[PDB]
């Protein structure tokens, strides 16, 4: 049975707002949920192109309505502005 | 108490609570369990015929916690307890 | 109660993921449905023999390609060979 | 279908332009948060305190964070009177008085588009139903399967799509008759809109080919990869690290191996070098099994000296593991022989036993398999969509097809994308 949380444990950690995190998720880099971070640095490349879960969803565009292009849904804007 | 919440704090505050995430997704996503429970959630959208998420969930979610390999549980159970024995006095 | 844990913590990062793969599908359909309401699925013919929308094979020996450095018109079938000796000309 | 509410809120003009700032923003931090803190941050309930209750969502008004298998949102969203919550896992918007998620409004989605959303509804368009999986056919022209089995290879992958919609290289195709303007013109008349029908640029890529140029279609996908990467370079304005490539191919195909020779005898030691590679290449005999050709590509052989030990290992893998299994050799003389071993391929692959580990696993997403006499075969792709619906690709003859039937099959290349590291 269970009884008492050790009392080392206890004297080196476990003794509100969500939009706190903003301050240091812009000093963070992007991170993955399942990727981890050190062994993407170690097993993989630094500079490899990633994507989480390639197919999770469908892929994600819009096609421009007078060239008819298919286009990244962050490609959209800088296309409709300058490049069609 | 409620020492529920403070021996959880603990597992994440020695990364040791990732560990035991990802060893369980990795074995439920080699198991074919990730795939076939996104098939068995499709049934249930097609053959009760509903989108809605509390909805098909209370079906998928007890299904889907039989899904899993007495193999996984088992494995993957033992190694969360050999951690809480590394906070926890017995009694 | 060392085992009340350890299944609550199990049922925990269980239901989390349960949950969390569940939320994709009903959102992914639910966009489906109102994106495109008269949706073709894909036809699966047990033999292979139709097409995702279950059409018989064309068998094209009539189909032709315009060629745009020749003038003419070019046998589908042949336009590899074709272009081997059309374009170096 | 509906949930008015946010409708309601949305008719607030003034709400949703908040409303879209708050979960670009939960996105975003879900994005940037170390796991640490995206655990004790987002992920535990304010009420219960544990963290991964059920799903943990994140007041799209407030800052609270609260649970889903002790109903602690739920009670938040009555006890205070706020019905939206974001879910930890994936930034879907759950409304709790309808009780589902919020999918069909596109803005909700593409709420990066907030605050450009209006000249883009104007100018775009959702994808076209038929054209929403870039499924197609591509007509044979003269033993063209080798080349057209293999782009529908890539024309599928993850990497290779986001890469031509981003329209990354068509911003400045300095060259007309370049091979990579040619592939957009393939997914453009594939995924959008410019008898014989979607061919028009497949065709164009013949006619480019031409001027630079029949059997292996291993050698077509190292044609389409060295021309990318070409294009990529008279691209570059700069005079250029060492080789090390921002192209898509060197940032998503091209992994290292380790040659590593020791010297139990002689007094010279482990001599290593780091070799990059853009696929590996397996041998077929009595290995049933890929892990055992993968076992033999990486056990130790004695290095044969005429007038030592010898292993070759894994020490980058790439993003996209791209896989040739060899079916030919040159057996007497010159003579052209075939394999037809099959070999079972798995729909998950691990690579922690084949690297100089943690578990690093790949997803299946695209086969080739060989059918027919050597020299004159004929070339099949087949390729995993979103869902796990897997395609066969004859030749202008798309059909779907089980997984259980794909899994039968003289597997020629195989195209694994990374999908868990640890
Ligand atoms: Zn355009
Ligand atoms: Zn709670
Ligand atoms: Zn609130
Ligand atoms: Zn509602
Ligand atoms: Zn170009
Ligand atoms: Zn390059």
């Amino acid at each position: 049975e269970i009884k008492g949380i050790k009392p080392k444990v206890i004297e080196e950690y476990s003794l509100d707002s969500w939009k706190s995190l903003m301050s240091s998720a812009k000093d963070t880099p992007l991170q993955y949920d399942h990727m981890n971070r050190e062994s993407l640095k170690k097993y993989f490349n630094p500079n490899a192109q990633l994507i989480e879960d390639p197919l999770d969803k469908p892929i994600q565009y819009r096609v421009c309505e007078k060239c008819g292009k298919p286009l990244a849904l962050t490609a959209i804007v800088d296309h409709l502005e300058n490049h069609c | 108490a409620q020492l529920k919440s403070q021996i959880q704090q603990y597992l994440v505050e020695s990364g040791n609570y990732e560990l035991i995430s990802n060893e369980l997704k990795a074995r439920l996503l080699q198991e074919g369990w990730v795939d076939k429970v996104k098939d068995l959630t499709k049934s249930e959208m097609n053959i009760n015929e509903s989108t809605n998420f509390t909805q098909i969930l209370s079906t998928v979610e007890p299904k889907a916690l039989e899904m899993v390999s007495d193999s996984t549980r088992e494995t993957v159970l033992k190694q969360i307890r050999e951690f809480l024995e590394e906070i926890v006095d017995t009694q | 109660t060392i085992d009340s844990i350890s299944n609550g913590i199990l049922n925990n990062l269980l239901t989390t993921l349960i949950q969390d793969i569940v939320a994709r599908e009903t959102t992914q359909q639910q966009l489906l449905k109102t994106r495109y309401p008269d949706l073709r699925s894909y036809y699966f013919d047990p033999n292979g023999s139709l097409d995702i929308n279950g059409l018989q094979k064309q068998q094209e020996s009539s189909q032709y390609i315009h060629c745009e450095n020749c003038g003419r018109d070019v046998s589908a079938n042949r336009l590899a060979a074709h272009l081997q000796r059309c374009l170096s000309r | 279908s509906i949930c008015p509410h946010i409708q309601q809120v949305f008719q607030n003009e003034k709400s949703k332009d908040g409303v879209l700032k708050t979960c670009n923003a939960a996105r975003y931090i879900l994005n940037h948060s170390v796991p640490k803190e995206k655990f004790l941050n987002t992920m535990k309930c304010g009420t219960c305190h544990e963290i991964n209750s059920g799903a943990t969502f994140m007041c799209l008004q407030c800052g609270f964070c609260g649970c889903w298998n002790h109903s602690h949102f739920l009670s938040h969203s009555k006890q205070i009177g706020h019905i939206f919550g974001i879910n930890s896992n994936n930034g879907l918007l759950f409304c709790f008085k309808c009780e589902d998620y919020i999918g069909n409004i596109d803005l909700i989605n593409d709420a990066i588009l907030a605050k450009y959303w209006d000249d883009v509804c104007t100018k775009t368009m959702v994808p076209s139903m038929e054209r929403r999986d870039g499924l197609s056919g591509l007509i044979n022209m003269g033993s063209t399967c080798f080349m057209s089995s293999i782009l529908q290879c890539l024309i599928h992958n993850p990497y290779f799509i986001r890469h031509s919609m981003s329209q990354i290289h068509s911003n400045n195709c300095k060259v007309d008759k370049c091979f990579s303007c040619a592939l957009d013109k393939i997914v453009h008349e594939l995924y959008g809109a410019l008898s014989t029908n979607r061919q028009t640029g497949f065709i164009y890529l013949l006619t480019c080919a031409w001027k630079i140029n029949q059997q292996d279609a291993h050698e077509f996908w190292q044609f389409i990869i060295n021309q990318i990467h070409q294009s990529y370079v008279l691209d570059l304005p700069n005079a250029k690290n060492n080789k090390q490539c921002e192209c898509i191919v060197h940032t998503v195909f091209e992994g290292s191996l380790e040659s590593s020779i020791v010297c139990p005898g002689c007094q010279n030691n482990s001599k290593t070098t780091i070799d990059p590679f853009l696929d590996l290449s397996l041998d077929i005999k009595d290995k049933k099994k890929l892990y055992e050709c993968l076992d033999s590509f990486h056990k130790k052989e004695q290095l044969k000296d005429f007038n030592a030990i010898k292993q070759l290992g894994i020490h980058k893998l790439p993003s996209v593991l791209v896989l040739q299994l060899k079916r030919f050799e040159h057996l007497l003389n010159g003579s052209n022989r075939k394999l037809d071993d099959f070999i079972e391929f798995p729909t998950y692959l691990n690579m922690k036993n084949y690297c100089s580990v943690p578990d690093i696993i790949y997803e299946l997403i695209g086969i080739v398999s060989h059918k027919g006499t050597v020299n004159e075969g004929h070339y099949i792709a087949f390729c995993k969509i979103s869902g796990g619906q897997w395609f066969k690709f004859n030749d202008s003859m798309v059909s779907s097809i089980s997984q259980e039937e794909v899994l039968k099959e003289q597997a020629y290349l195989l195209f694994y994308t990374i999908r868990q590291v640890n």
